[PDB]
């Protein structure tokens, strides 16, 4: 499948795996119809994938600016600059 | 050689594996990764100025 | 070794060996000046480019003397033998390289690379030189030397040393191949004067049946093994014929069949 | 005036899907409806056009007999075939057939092929296929194969060979030269035109059938546009009338396509609408208007299931999917939808016979995927299946058994099996060139829609197309003739400019504008300026579109100069094609890829960096690394043999991993990743070919070796560490795995027999096949012979002997190999060349001579590697040792010309000598003024080394005047090797010495009876060494030869080639007679500038002060030498390609000066003159080579015999060859010397024989195709020096240009032997037998010591002391040289005693025998005398004596060129005496045929008569020697037969 079809299938799986209201007996009949009904191990892997997938008016709104970012010919990022 | 190798690394020099060459070289290789280098690169021929500092 | 991800780092370190050959230096100290090893620049660059940063390479130096100059020994042949190299020594075979182009030349010793800069003579290399001098009657101790190419950062430091007869007798009776064996003396080897030669170009001897780099197929490299020589150019360390197990290991059509393209 | 424009903004962003029209014209009852989630737009079956009162389907009886054989089995024709029957069979004009797919588009091409074959009648045979060629441009490979099969099945009665141009360049050239009908791709045809493989067969190609031009807006757009522009330029410049038949679909704006293809709008234009199709199909477009891709795919699957259920049992279904596995997945989904909705019984009706046939086909099938639906109504036909399964699926679909056959576009484009109802599901393809899932092309949609509705069984088709809602408009435009074809040539315009600059079509900005104006892009910009980005004011200010074409040419020149492909100057606009641009044009590489290959390729690059450099080309600039295939790349990174330095997210490392997986045959997982890997391999093949060409041009040996190894791994699809038998398809994979499991080399298997190789690999059954594969693998033996000629360069002869069984199924017609000789470092390729060993020249040692340079740091050994260009792991390495090489010493500096005053005419003493040169020149040359002090004021031996044109004849005349002033009764002898130069010297002395000084000036002939009288009565005898050798052999008896006063030897620098040892032997005999007759003769040796002049001065007795050996750059006329290297392996292709650069150099170097063109052969001179006339008439300078008028040439043209020569001389281009008349050649020389003509095409044999001096000398293809060895031998240095010195104008021109156009391998030797002085090398060791016989017969060499003393007085003893290795010696010492001289004397004595020519008393005393005296008297060789003594019996006849005289050693020097075997085979059937087993390559059979033609007075050609005259010049001496051998043996009747044969 192409990239847009794979993204749409991933969005459909994310919408049908998390918003199914914890229903596992009825979600397999739709996932097997959308995938082609290979085996139960694919549905068991998809269930685990769905489980692992999911200046204001305040005076203090502006945080106090305490002196920091210590300046120094030392490269904190630790990368030899080459401009 | 390290800079030539890291040019193709799509990033700046490692500056960590180069620590094997720390505190070496007549030029400031230990300071080759210093922050003020861009500021220091503008100065040219400071040796004569440092010498004439005796008159300064 | 690990042999899982360090091989790619070793290949990436060996791919930048052309920049390390431009900075050649020799240790100008402890010279006795009592023949001088005149190494050619092309064979030295070929030996430095075909070597590795961690795996040690080995090569026998053969050459004849210049006319009306007995105090110089110009190298003209770098014979490569099928052998493996560790981080401290090389497992060179006992069979000497025999060829027709090296019959008129004399063996001036051997050359090897080291990953660390050694300020003194190595005991394992001196023991291997003493064993090669004792196992071959044509390898006299007064003419055969040991060249050590220390892998400098961004360079390569060449140091040539001739073995003492007392040091050769100590190395021939030695059996421990550790880092510091018994009878290790600093007077066992004397650093001889070595120079480079830009006005002369030498050759090299490569094996015909197999390759010279046995770092991958170390089980097929034996000390009592025999191999022939050839007057061709030697291959690289990470060549296709040097590691036959890494190439012939894969197993033996419904894509976009674009036929008759612009080719 | 030039402006840099944006070449990327004017191009089309969509490409093949670019719709030029905004609205689409729809029919009346073609409404649409949006039912649920998708909009279905229907278009019904359109009614066909009614036939007129005088228009009907013409049957086969109206076709002529030339076209009736091609239309076999067809009673009548179609509507479009009968409406344009007179335009494709009776008219040879350019036709433009705009017919839809399925309307009989192949019938017009068959009629055009029958009309092209109708021009060659051949009433005696069947057809003349060797006089015409028909090219068929097909966009698809399977469609090209189907067209080639249809042309082979239809034209089988006419003998038209239909073949597909594929393979390498040499294989495509052999297929074009061996066949007449060539069906190929437009891109492959453009690559063959850019490489030069079709230039030799361009005149025979008179039929260009460009089929399927509807892809003119597709990716094949600019390639076909450049091909049409090149065809228009060849038709306008070379005036070659080629019938162009362009077939396109029903598309608007066909007038611009007819004007671009040079087709007439009235007679050539045939615009057929959609009603002209025989099967009107209903067009359904189901555009998905949904936003979710999964819901759109579900709606498309539901629409496909509804379309399958609507036409299950009514008609057959043809499903069209994108991929091979996708078609099987769609078929399985359709079968599941039929089984779930109970629709499987509709397609599977009561068809129990067809059901049993389908069940038997399912039980007989081997594919598990095709057998899953084969009992059902579905079927699959993919490209990944077997050929037998695809044939069974096609037979089931054609017999109305398969209800729903799912196939790809390749089955619809290659197999002509149309179905009733078709459904193209998805309309989307993943392109790796675009790197994304885009829409389908127009040509693929036209091929898929053309298969809907069978013309035989069906009456109305039904074509459904599942696509998107946005793409439904343009799909309505291409299916209803509403999509105009827009030219997208702006994208590949710098590539087309580089191809035109490499092919020689465009050189300047005006030529580039003229080439761009004849293409379809200029017609599209003129017809539609808004579609090409041109405003109204730009069209108003430029109606001819010249400013936009000039801006595009300037942008292409800037893109070529920025990419370093071609040198383009902005001042003059001229473009010079470089090596990188030629390598990009010959391999179809882009400009950015060429710039990356020029800026990235390093000589110290390893094998790891080469893959990253090849993956960073411009062909993979749009290829992106997908995140879904990152796991496959990570799995393949640990299995590839070559590591990748880049990260996994980089496209270059992904392309390198894909190339490593395709090389090592690794199994992939993704289909899009596999398609990207296949496209990357298809680009990387040409990329590695271009990288190997650039590395061979740069000289990096290791980079070229790595590129050749990568090209062999890409071609053979195997790694370099694999077995050599893996490339052969006849070997099993298990035996290859067993051979690769055992660590054994391939060289050890060649030494084993069929049983030992079977017992070593534990497979005795496959041992004989392994032995046959080892004997069939290419492995030749190379022998190197080195000879140091100079101190800086040496001659290397490589003898290649094929030690393998040549076969047509393994090696083919010829095997190509690359031979590279380099130093010990293996980094600088010193000499790279190619060798094409043919099957006719196989199993024979071929000798190739090359020049290898040598510097002061000499290596101990060089490496000569001969690798195979196609076979992997097939390379032979030869170490040529230079340790024991005896190199010569340093050459001495030449005698520099002093800056003194020029001597006037009053410097001479005699007034009669000054009267003959007063009107010629008032002052002599400075070299002549320096040599007059040693020639006129002295009498010693003077060696004058001067180039041709420095005035050596003035020094010879001064020496002759000094010899005449010293003695009035002197006897001067001037020996010259060339007979024409000796005749010119005699003609000069007849006017200078005989007319002004009244001296007896004569020329020696080939008659010994008059030669003594001419020597005794003549004072200035001009002679040849072959003529003076008869008089010098009897110098002791003849008192006139011993009493000589002056011995001039002209052109001694040719003493190491032809007539080389004869002149050296004559000089040695003169030096021996000068020191033994008590009279030192004044020896004047005038020759060219030689480096080893001291040895020539010591061998001739010349002093150190009389050696006037000048420099080659010390000539009075400065010579500018240019070398044009052409990288062409074939000699005929190089001679055809070097015609236009020769005319360009003649136009750029000397516009208003005479020029001499040195041709390779006699028949090639007229072709070169015709090519120069065509190049002059193609430009605006018509007849510019004629500086005079026709009234002055009308008395000159009336004396010529050849009408073509007079027609060429009427335009100002004269010709001169060996076949022409001497009076016509003298008239042409008088016309060229007076300034009437500007070009004189002279043959290679007329280089020394040319009494004229021009300003420019263009020597084209300095080689000779010898048929005795069947090889292209290089030109000698003496002829090249004479051709360089022939352009020496002292007063007519200020300088002299010398342009030598040759191969790239011979450019370095021709550049080294031009400025540097060429040393002389005596080759007398190969022809010392005749000199030894002449010394023994004259009682000179009576023993071994006298023979050694006679051999030491020659030039060979002086050359052996300076060059020992050139004379095969092992040292310069006295003992080694004495041993070599004793061995040579012993070999000469053994050759004289074995041939019964001499007698050896006590093995040392040499005595002349009768046969040796007869050979030395009549100037015959020892081998010919031995053959006459051993072949003539006492019962011989005239027929045996003629064959004995024809087989002599003097007849071995007959010229054998191309196209001479057929004339000899035709003349052998009319000779009075037959030849037992005649050989077409042997010179003895040709000499016997010439003698039989001269004895019977039969007619022959000029090239045969020129050899018959040279045969009859020595046949009298051969008959005299045969009569002497018959009289000495005591035979009366063979002597009488020989006398009668001589009298006849």
């Amino acid at each position: 499948q192409p990239r847009d079809i794979l993204c749409g299938a991933a969005d459909e799986v994310l919408a049908v795996l998390k918003n199914e209201k914890l229903r596992d007996k009825e979600r397999r009949k739709e996932i097997d119809l959308l995938l082609g009904q290979t085996d139960d191990t694919r549905y068991h892997v998809l269930v685990n994938l769905g489980k692992k997938i999911t200046i204001d008016e305040t005076y203090g709104v502006n945080v106090q600016f305490e002196s920091d970012e210590e300046e120094g010919d030392e490269d904190v990022y630790g990368e030899v600059r080459e401009e | 050689l390290k800079r030539q190798e890291a040019i193709a690394q799509n990033r700046r020099l490692t500056l960590e594996d180069l620590e094997d060459s720390w505190d070496r070289g007549i030029p400031r290789i230990n300071t080759l990764f210093q922050k003020d280098r861009h500021t220091l690169a503008y100065d040219k021929g400071w040796r004569v100025r440092t010498d004439f500092k005796q008159y300064q | 070794f690990s042999s899982k991800t360090e091989w790619r780092v070793r290949a990436i370190s060996a791919a930048n060996l052309h920049l390390r050959t431009n900075h050649i230096y020799v240790s100008s100290d402890d010279i006795k000046e009592t023949y001088t090893y005149i190494l050619p620049k092309n064979v030295l660059k070929k030996f430095i480019c075909i070597s590795d940063l961690r795996a040690q390479i080995a090569g026998y130096l053969y050459g004849v003397s210049p006319p009306d100059n007995p105090q110089v020994k110009e190298i003209r042949c770098i014979v490569m033998v099928p052998q493996w190299g560790t981080h401290q020594t090389v497992h060179l075979p006992g069979q000497l390289p025999q060829h027709e182009y090296l019959k008129e030349m004399e063996p001036l010793g051997w050359i090897h690379t080291q990953p660390n800069e050694s300020p003194q003579l190595s005991p394992q290399d001196v023991t291997t030189h003493a064993k090669i001098m004792a196992d071959n009657p044509s390898w006299d101790g007064e003419k055969t030397i040991i060249i050590t190419c220390s892998f400098t950062p961004g360079s390569c430091t060449l140091t040539a040393y001739k073995l003492t007869p007392s040091g050769y007798e100590w190395g021939r009776q030695n059996t421990d191949k550790g880092n510091n064996p018994k009878g290790y003396l600093p007077s066992h080897y004397e650093r001889v004067q070595m120079l480079l030669s830009d006005r002369f170009l030498g050759f090299f001897m490569v094996p015909a049946q197999s390759s010279w780099n046995y770092n991958f197929m170390g089980v097929r490299h034996d000390p009592n093994m025999k191999y022939e020589l050839q007057l061709a150019n030697p291959k690289e360390f990470y060549h296709e014929v040097h590691r036959p197990s890494h190439f012939l290991n894969f197993a033996l059509v419904y894509s976009a069949d674009r036929e008759d393209l612009y080719a | 005036p030039r402006q840099v424009l944006d070449l990327e903004d004017l191009v089309f962003t969509q490409g093949s899907h670019f719709m030029a029209n905004k609205r689409c014209q729809l029919p009346d009852g073609s409404f649409r409806r949006q039912r649920k989630g998708y909009e279905e737009v229907h278009v019904p079956a359109l009614k066909p056009k009614p036939f007129g009162s005088e228009e009907q389907l013409l049957p086969v009886e109206k076709l002529p007999k030339y076209a009736q054989a091609g239309f076999e089995g067809f009673k009548t024709l179609n509507r479009i075939q009968s409406k344009l029957y007179r335009a494709a069979l009776e008219t040879d004009e350019n036709l433009l057939l705009c017919a839809p797919t399925g309307a009989g588009k192949t019938n017009v091409a068959l009629m055009c092929m029958l009309r092209e074959i109708g021009k060659h009648i051949n009433m005696d045979g069947t057809i003349n296929v060797d006089d015409f060629k028909i090219i068929y441009i097909a966009p698809m490979r399977s469609l090209v194969q189907e067209m080639v099969g249809s042309f082979g099945k239809r034209l089988a009665t006419y003998g038209i060979t239909v073949a597909e141009l594929t393979g390498d360049h040499q294989l495509c050239k052999e297929e074009i030269s061996a066949t007449q009908i060539i069906v190929c791709t437009p891109e492959k045809w453009d690559i063959i035109t850019r490489k030069g493989g079709e230039r030799t067969y361009t005149q025979l190609v008179r039929l260009i059938i460009l089929d399927e031009i509807h892809l003119l807006h597709d990716d094949r757009g600019p390639v076909l546009e450049a091909l049409v522009a090149r065809a228009i330029r060849n038709i306008e410049m070379t005036q070659e009338d080629v019938r162009l038949i362009g077939l396109s679909a029903t598309l608007p704006n066909y007038e611009d396509v007819a004007t671009f293809l040079r087709v007439d709008p009235a007679k050539g234009l045939f615009y057929f609408d959609n009603s002209f199709r025989p099967v009107p199909l209903e067009q359904t477009y189901v555009g998905i208007t949904e936003k979710k891709a999964i819901k759109r795919f579900q709606i498309m699957n539901e629409i496909v299931y509804e379309k399958i259920m609507e036409h299950a049992g009514k008609n057959q279904v043809l499903v069209f999917v994108h991929s091979r596995k996708e078609t099987g997945k769609t078929a399985r989904a359709i079968r599941d939808m039929c089984l779930e909705k109970d629709t499987l019984g509709l397609f599977l009706r009561e068809g129990s016979a067809s059901t049993e046939v389908l069940r038997t086909e399912a039980e007989q099938c081997k594919n598990l995927e095709l057998k899953d639906l084969l009992p059902y109504g579905f079927a699959i036909h993919h490209a990944g299946m077997t050929r037998v399964d695809r044939t069974l699926v096609e037979d089931l679909f054609a017999d109305k058994h398969i209800q729903v056959l799912v196939s790809t576009a390749t089955l619809a484009w290659g197999v002509n099996l149309p179905a009733h109802t078709v459904i193209i599901k998805g309309t989307q393809v993943y392109s790796p060139e675009k790197g994304r899932w885009t829409e389908l092309g127009a040509l693929d949609i036209l091929q898929m829609l053309g298969r809907a509705g069978r013309p035989q069984y069906d009456t109305k088709g039904e074509g459904i197309l599942i696509t998107s809602h946005g793409e439904l408009q343009y799909y309505l435009s291409l299916l209803n003739q509403q999509l105009p074809i827009e030219s997208q040539m702006v994208s590949k315009l710098p590539d087309m400019l580089n191809a035109e600059i490499v092919l020689g079509n465009v050189q300047n900005a005006k030529d580039a504008v003229n080439w761009l104006g004849y293409a379809y892009l200029y017609i599209r910009m003129l017809r539609s300026p808004t579609l090409y980005g041109i405003s109204h004011d730009d069209l108003k200010g430029d109606p001819l579109l010249d400013q936009r074409r000039l801006d595009l040419v300037h942008t292409a020149a800037l893109m070529l100069d920025k990419n370093n492909l071609v040198k383009y100057d902005k001042k003059t606009g001229n473009f010079q094609v470089t090596e990188l641009g030629r390598i990009a044009s010959h391999y179809y590489i882009t400009n950015d890829t060429v710039q990356t290959y020029n800026q990235l390729l390093k000589p110290t690059l390893s094998e790891i960096e080469l893959f990253r450099v090849f993956s960073l080309s411009s062909e993979f600039k749009n290829i992106t690394v997908r995140e879904e295939e990152k796991l496959e790349l990570q799995k393949l990174l640990e299995r590839v043999p070559i590591p990748v330095k880049e990260s996994i997210e980089e496209p270059s490392a992904k392309i390198n991993v894909l190339l490593q997986a395709f090389i090592s045959q690794l199994k992939l997982e993704g289909f899009a990743l596999m398609a990207d890997m296949v496209y990357v391999t298809q680009s990387a093949g040409r990329l590695m070919r271009a990288i190997f060409e650039i590395v061979l041009n740069r000289g990096w040996a290791q980079l070229t070796d790595k590129t050749l190894n990568l090209c062999k791994m890409i071609d053979k699809r195997m790694w370099q560490s694999m077995c050599p038998l893996r490339q052969f398809r006849k070997l099993p994979e298990e035996v290859v795995k067993k051979i690769e499991k055992k660590n054994f080399p391939f060289e050890r298997l060649y030494d084993l027999n069929h049983n030992e190789i079977g017992e070593l690999i534990r497979m005795p059954k496959m041992g004989k096949t392994i032995h046959k594969y080892v004997h069939l693998f290419p492995k030749l033996e190379l022998s190197v012979h080195l000879q140091p000629i100079t101190r800086s360069t040496l001659k290397v002869e490589l003898t290649i002997t094929p030690d393998f069984q040549w076969d047509e199924k393994v090696h083919g017609s010829s095997e190509a190999f690359w031979i590279l000789v380099e130093d010990v470092d293996s980094e600088v390729i010193l000499h790279h060349e190619y060798f094409l060993l043919k099957a006719k020249y196989a199993q024979d040692e071929h000798l190739i001579t090359f020049f290898v340079p040598v510097f002061e740091p000499l290596p101990p050994q060089y490496f000569i590697r001969v690798v195979s260009d196609r076979w992997l792991s097939c390379e032979t390495q030869l170490p040529v040792s230079f340790r024991h090489l005896i190199l010569p010493e340093k050459y001495p500096p030449p005698t520099e010309l002093l800056d003194l005053q020029p001597l006037p005419v009053s410097a001479l003493r005699n007034s009669a000598f000054e009267s003959l040169y007063q009107d010629k020149f008032p002052f002599f040359n400075p070299i002549q003024t320096q040599v007059f002090n040693t020639v006129y004021n002295s009498d010693d031996n003077v060696f004058v080394g001067a180039p041709t044109g420095s005035g050596k004849t003035i020094c010879a005349e001064f020496a002759i005047l000094r010899m005449l002033l010293q003695s009035s009764e002197g006897r001067c002898v001037y020996i010259t090797p060339m007979e024409a130069l000796a005749e010119q010297v005699y003609m000069d002395w007849y006017e200078k010495f005989q007319d002004r000084l009244n001296k007896k000036v004569v020329l020696l002939t080939g008659e010994t009876s008059t030669d003594l009288k001419l020597l005794g009565k003549g004072n200035i005898i001009i002679s040849t060494p072959e003529k003076w050798d008869i008089l010098s052999r009897r110098w002791k008896q003849r008192k006139n030869v011993q009493n000589i006063n002056l011995f001039v030897v002209d052109e001694v620098h040719l003493i190491g080639g032809e007539n080389g040892p004869v002149l050296e032997v004559i000089c040695s005999r003169m030096r021996y007679i000068s020191s033994q007759i008590e009279r030192p003769i004044r020896i004047v040796a005038l020759s060219s500038s030689l480096s080893n002049a001291k040895d020539v001065a010591h061998w001739l007795g010349c002093s150190a002060t009389s050696t006037f050996n000048f420099h080659p750059n010390v000539r009075p006329v400065p010579l500018e030498l240019h070398i044009q290297g052409f990288n062409i392996s074939h000699t005929q292709t190089r001679l055809l390609s070097m015609a236009k650069p020769v005319y360009h150099a003649i136009t750029k170097h000397s516009p208003k000066k005479p020029v001499i063109v040195f041709v390779p052969s006699r028949k090639q001179t007229r072709l070169t003159a015709i090519d120069i006339l065509t190049t002059c008439a193609a430009d605006i300078q018509r007849q510019r080579f004629l500086h005079c008028t026709e009234k002055d040439l009308i008395p000159y043209l009336e004396k010529l015999s050849d009408s073509t020569l007079k027609e060429t001389l009427l335009n100002g281009v004269g010709y001169l060859h060996e076949g022409l008349s001497p009076m016509e050649r003298r008239l042409v020389e008088q016309l060229f010397s007076s300034g009437a003509i500007q070009v004189v095409v002279a043959s290679r044999s007329l280089c020394w024989g040319m009494n004229v001096a021009a300003h420019l000398v263009i020597i084209m293809d300095t080689q000779y195709y010898n048929g005795k060895i069947h090889a292209y031998v290089d030109y000698p240095i003496y002829d090249v020096l004479q051709m360089v010195g022939h352009a020496n104008r002292p007063l007519q021109d200020d300088e002299g240009r010398c342009v030598i156009m040759c191969q790239g391998s011979k450019k370095d030797f021709f550049k080294k032997f031009l400025y540097e002085p060429l040393p002389v090398e005596s080759h007398l060791d190969h022809c010392m037998h005749d000199h030894f016989n002449a010394e023994i017969v004259t009682k000179t060499i009576e023993n071994k010591q006298d023979a050694v003393d006679y051999l030491t007085w020659t030039f060979l003893y002086r050359r052996m002391t300076q060059n020992p290795n050139y004379y095969n010696l092992q040292g310069i010492s006295h003992r080694h040289l004495s041993d070599h001289l004793s061995e040579l004397v012993e070999q000469t004595l053994s050759d004289l005693e074995q041939s019964k020519c001499i007698s050896i008393e006590d093995e040392m005393d040499v005595a002349p025998l009768n046969l040796g005296m007869i050979a030395a008297y009549y100037y015959i060789n020892y081998t010919t005398i031995e053959l006459f003594s051993m072949s003539l019996n006492a019962k011989t006849k005239v027929r045996g004596l003629i064959e004995i005289i024809s087989n002599a050693a003097e007849y071995e020097n007959i010229p054998i060129r191309h196209h001479e075997d057929n004339l000899l085979r035709q003349l052998a059937q009319k000779v009075p005496h037959k030849l037992n087993n005649p050989k077409f390559n042997d010179p003895h059979v040709k000499t016997n045929l010439l003698l039989q033609a001269h004895l019977s007075r039969m007619q022959l050609s000029a090239e045969l008569q020129s050899d018959t005259e040279e045969i009859l010049s020595k046949a009298i001496r051969l008959i005299q020697a045969c009569v002497d051998v018959l009289s000495s043996n005591g035979w009366l009747s063979p002597a009488l037969a020989a006398m009668e044969l001589a009298q006849m």
